[PDB]
């Protein structure tokens, strides 16, 4: 019984050094980058296999895990990101011919079954090309979105100083065609945190700062059962 | 006197109602949390210790409507010792519980990212030990200072303080009145006072009623928590600065039924902390549902 | 033209191979197996819960003195336990934390890793310092690594999400084997006893028996109807079963070509994650996404027993070589022990 | 409490 | 083996009709969601429409809404797309693409280069 | 295309090589399963308990 307590120790040991990474672990936010290649989602926050960005805010830092190297079939690698605090989903919103596509994956996100307690953060990224594309009306959305057509923009929309009225109401309709998804299920679970941003925008770490700490707050609820 | 025995009987109907349903909901709120909690979140321990400690508060609620009705001890000198004590030790170790809980969803909520680390459930153990050994700090020079003493031909258990006796009794009441009161209502408010004022941004779920909805539950939960506390534990606190501070007759059977209802009322609390913390428990809910289907 | 002549042809072929099993599946094996006695209620019991991993556990491979078992979780360890005592061994951070497979090498001098690094990570257990350190890093894969199993110390069949297999050399790094045919991502591997072939199960919703020297894929086995999530060979090397997200695992024979059995119930509805035979391979134990894990009569197709003892999705499973005990792993950080 | 004084 | 054959396309007139079929086998059809896509030439895969297990639950993308119709013949275990008022951009090779996992709400990967739960296509060509 | 072209005759000489192997009967199959089965029932652990002092899991 030497050996039997020298393997005990060396156990005990190795049961310090992972509990205190363990707790390192949890102090770290880790996050899942997906979008798709126009999405500019490399430019987001602007710090092979899987590549990994550490940012920091507020002393919270932040793992973002952008999966390349991978084929274009994702069903199964996706369910690694069980326990991640948020999917950052980056959308070329200016892309009309591919926010069907966008739509699509966003919903077999929301609605996968090992995905749909995680909460999403959307980033509708490229809204200055979206804006120029609007004003220029050379390409229609209801040539890729017939009720847009029937859309009217929400009392609820906050439009930015100086952005033309269709400009709101097509940045505003691809937001409600991702929370249209996003509120057909899995209402209390995880909820869709919707962002417009372009490419020089400087705040999307603090955008995703906010989000994951509503989504923190949210989980810490229902770990005290309050919600 | 037939005024009397009416009113003695309906003390000890009234100290037996609050123990059966002290007693019955605590044990039930343990085996639930025992056999299908199995203790893995910081609450469900936080829950299982004040359910502990309430049950073993109203444990105390037969020596007392004993003591009301034979109008003397007739346990001992060491039951005087072990159920006061318990009487002042596990009243602590409840409310601290009560204040920690106020304090872990204060956390939980307004320093979230902080809360990863602090509501682990490790630390919850700790905190837990730390409240129970806090409190021994009253409980155990309380279990020192209770004796018998014969007056009026009857036994009574009460606390033998060092001279100046009148000094250190109103002085252990002041410490009651702040440290298991005055201090507890101060956290507890705060802390979920703070915690409601973040909740009003906080996006629950989505929709502008289905939020609003889950929010307002969330501040009932709260005002009927803190609501409970007050009705329950300042009657008997403002009746001891009455009795300490203020003439009053000490025998009336006005003021005995008066007295008899607020220390009622204080294990009432108790009684309703199943009721608040886990009937409420939005887990213990889901895992109500699971086991019903 | 020629495509559509290629895939005519290919069709008379699959319609010859299809015929050629009819012609072959004189019976079933439900009907050969009809009159022997049920296996009984089989109640295994959590005898060890090795606790210390703080993420979902993604795999786990028991090693062939079946008392060290190595377990690979995605909080960036592979912990490896002596799971008599619930000891641990070894804790070994991972370059990547995201990893999918783990292997126990037979001699006990070496585990693997991998997962989306794409990368199979082979680790010293025997170092003259006594600290386990990468002794090799298998790049070459395009996809993430899904399962890996050591035949020696020097050579290890790994499977990835790139729809390929490989055979690589540790000392040189290189893959001497590169086994395609899968359109798929191939989930799965289970070794052959002799470690002359190989069945891979992909998401194609089919299993491919490949030869390990030769290099090609001698048998395709179909029948599933969903992503082949877990394969096992059955213990004598001329069957194997499959698991699958179609709610059934299936035992299919080498010799036959075909599916022998489906193992399902109408109440289940969710994927088998894992796979493994007991010793005699009468028992075939499958963890479930329904957080449990069902013991099948592997003659009869009769559920034996219920491993209800995880509270979340059962990632892993495996059964000792000298068949005492069942390790499962699962989403819930912990590794359960039953016999 | 409250029942002892 | 899970098969997935389709037919019914072909040359058609612009604004002509044309009805799809697709023949599954190898799989129980009333337990998954089924899709079809689109890969235009020059193009990538592009979805289309999906229909529930069941039937109740269907949605079509924008650009055929109003023109397409899916539907599905679980005991024939057939899925059809009726083609009407067709455009010269719906000249593509037309996919059935079976969901992968049953049971289930998500639909993954039906719009991949190698996805295996799906046919060999048919080809529409909208021309004069 | 070509590479369709390539792939497709690929997967014609793999079918033309699965189709030539020497396929046994189901029923032989199924009896060399049972035999293994009820050859090694003895000494299956988990089919048939061992006691306490020979489980080191007890």
């Amino acid at each position: 019984s030497a050996e039997d307590k020298a393997a005990v120790e060396r156990s005990k040991m190795i049961d310090r050094n992972l509990r205190e990474d363990g707790e390192k672990a949890a102090r770290e936010v880790k996050l899942l980058l997906l979008g798709a290649d126009n999405s500019g989602k490399s430019t987001i926050v602007k710090q092979s296999g899987i590549f990994e960005t550490k940012f920091q805010v507020d002393k919270v830092n932040f793992h973002m895990f952008d999966v390349g190297g991978q084929r274009d079939e994702r069903r199964k690698w996706i369910q690694c990101f069980n326990d991640v605090t948020a999917i950052i989903f980056v959308v070329d919103s200016s892309d009309y011919n591919r926010l069907q596509e966008a739509l699509n994956l966003f919903k077999s996100i929301w609605n996968n079954r090992w995905l749909r307690t995680i909460s999403v953060i959307l980033f509708l990224n490229k809204q200055d090309l979206l804006a120029e594309k609007v004003l220029a009306g050379k390409s229609k959305i209801e040539d890729y979105f017939p009720e847009f057509a029937r859309y009217t923009t929400p009392e609820d929309a906050t439009p930015e100083p100086g952005e033309d009225p269709r400009v709101t109401r097509a940045k505003y309709f691809i937001r409600d065609e991702f929370l249209r998804i996003s509120t057909a299920s899995g209402d209390g679970r995880h909820y869709c945190y919707p962002h417009f941003t372009c490419a020089v925008d400087t705040e999307n770490a603090r955008r995703i700062f906010n989000d994951v700490t509503d989504i923190i707050i949210k989980m810490n609820l229902r770990d005290c059962g309050l919600f | 006197s037939a005024s009397s025995l009416a009113l003695a009987i309906a003390i000890t109907a009234l100290y037996s109602a609050v123990c059966a349903v002290g007693l019955l909901g605590n044990v039930l709120v343990m085996f639930g949390i025992v056999r299908y909690t199995k203790m893995k979140t910081a609450t469900n321990i936080y829950i299982f210790n004040l359910a502990l400690a309430d049950a073993l508060a109203t444990s105390t609620l037969p020596f007392q409507s004993a003591k009301y009705l034979m109008e003397t001890w007739p346990f001992g000198e060491l039951l005087c010792k072990a159920v006061l004590s318990i009487d002042y030790y596990n009243m602590f170790t409840s409310i601290f519980t009560l204040t920690m809980m106020s304090v872990d969803r204060y956390i939980a909520v307004c320093h979230p990212v902080k809360a990863l680390d602090f509501r682990t459930p490790a630390k919850a153990k700790l905190i837990n030990i730390c409240i129970w050994v806090l409190a021994s700090g009253v409980g155990v020079p309380i279990m020192v200072m209770a004796v018998t003493r014969p007056r009026d031909g009857a036994v009574v258990c009460m606390l033998q303080f060092p001279s100046p006796s009148w000094y250190w009794d109103t002085v252990t009441k002041i410490c009651v009145f702040l440290f298991a009161f005055v201090v507890p209502i101060l956290i507890i408010t705060v802390c979920y006072g703070l915690m409601l004022l973040r909740l009003r941004s906080v996006r629950l779920l989505s929709g502008s009623k289905e939020k609003d909805r889950s929010l307002r539950r969330i501040t009932r939960m709260v005002l009927v928590v803190v609501g409970a506390f007050v009705v329950c534990w300042a009657p008997i606190h403002i009746f001891v600065i009455v009795w300490t501070l203020v003439d009053i007759d000490r025998r009336d059977p006005l003021v005995v039924a008066a007295l008899h209802l607020c220390i009622a009322l204080g294990y009432a609390n108790s009684s309703l902390n199943p009721v608040l913390y886990a009937f409420l428990d939005e887990n213990f809910k889901r895992c109500f549902r699971q086991l019903c289907r | 033209s020629e495509l559509d002549q290629l895939r005519q042809e290919a069709e008379q072929l699959k319609n010859q191979i299809r015929d050629a099993r009819k012609a072959c599946a004189d019976a079933t094996l439900s009907q050969i197996t009809n009159n022997i006695d049920p296996v009984g209620r089989i109640q295994m019991r959590t005898r060890r819960t090795l606790r210390g991993h703080l993420a979902k556990i993604y795999a786990m491979h028991w090693g062939t003195d079946s008392r060290l078992l190595v377990s690979a979780s995605q909080d960036g360890k592979l912990i490896i336990w002596d799971s008599y005592t619930t000891n641990k061994v070894h804790a070994i951070p991972l370059r990547s934390s995201w990893v999918m497979t783990c292997a126990y090498a037979p001699s006990g001098n070496y585990v693997a890793c991998g997962g989306l690094d794409n990368i199979c990570s082979i680790y010293n257990l025997k170092t003259r310092e006594g600290n386990v350190r990468v002794s090799r890093e298998l790049a070459g894969h395009t996809g993430y690594l899904s399962c890996c199993r050591f035949l020696d110390d020097n050579q290890i069949v790994t499977s990835s999400g790139d729809t390929t297999c490989a055979l690589w050399d540790i000392e040189t790094g290189q893959q001497t084997t590169t086994f395609t045919g899968h359109t798929g991502d191939v989930m799965s591997l289970s070794l052959a006893p002799d470690t002359r072939l190989f069945v891979s199960g992909a998401c194609d919703a089919s299993a491919k028996l490949w030869d390990v020297r030769e290099g090609m894929c001698r048998q395709t086995f179909t029948g599933h109807e969903s992503d082949i999530n877990a394969i096992c060979f059955f213990p004598n090397g001329n069957a194997f079963a499959t698991g699958s997200d179609d709610a059934t695992c299936r035992l299919f024979d080498l010799r036959a070509d075909q599916e022998l059995m489906t193992y399902s119930h109408d109440n289940i509805i969710c994927g088998i994650t894992s796979v493994s035979f007991s010793k005699s391979g009468r028992l075939l134990l499958a963890g479930y996404d329904d957080f449990n894990c069902n013991v099948w009569d592997a003659l009869k197709a009769d559920r034996a027993g219920v491993l209800a003892g995880h509270d979340n999705r059962v990632s892993c499973l495996g059964v000792t070589d000298d068949g005492m005990a069942v390790a499962t792993g699962s989403w819930d950080s912990f590794l359960k022990i039953w016999n | 409490y409250x029942g002892f004084x | 083996q899970v098969q997935l054959q389709e037919s019914g396309g072909g040359l058609v007139q612009p604004g002509g009709s044309l009805r799809l079929s697709c023949a599954a086998s190898g799989f129980t059809f009333s337990n998954y969601k089924m899709n079809w896509v689109r890969q235009a030439p020059g193009k990538g895969l592009e979805w289309v429409s999906d229909i529930s297990q069941s039937g109740a639950s269907i949605s079509y993308t924008g650009s055929v809404k109003g023109r397409f119709t899916i539907s599905r013949d679980n005991a024939k275990n057939t899925l059809y797309l009726q083609m009407n008022s067709l455009k010269p951009e719906d000249t593509a090779v037309y996919y059935c693409a079976r969901c992968p996992a049953p049971f289930t709400r998500d639909c993954f990967d039906v719009t991949s280069t190698t996805y295996a739960y799906r046919g060999q296509g048919t080809q529409v060509t909208v021309s004069s | 295309n070509t590479a369709s072209i390539a792939q497709a005759r690929k997967l014609v000489e793999q079918l033309k090589m699965e189709a030539n192997i020497d396929r046994i009967k189901v029923s032989k199959a199924a009896a060399d399963l049972m035999a293994y089965c009820e050859a090694h029932a003895k000494e299956d652990p988990l089919l048939t308990p061992v006691p306490a002092s020979e489980n080191p899991f007890r």
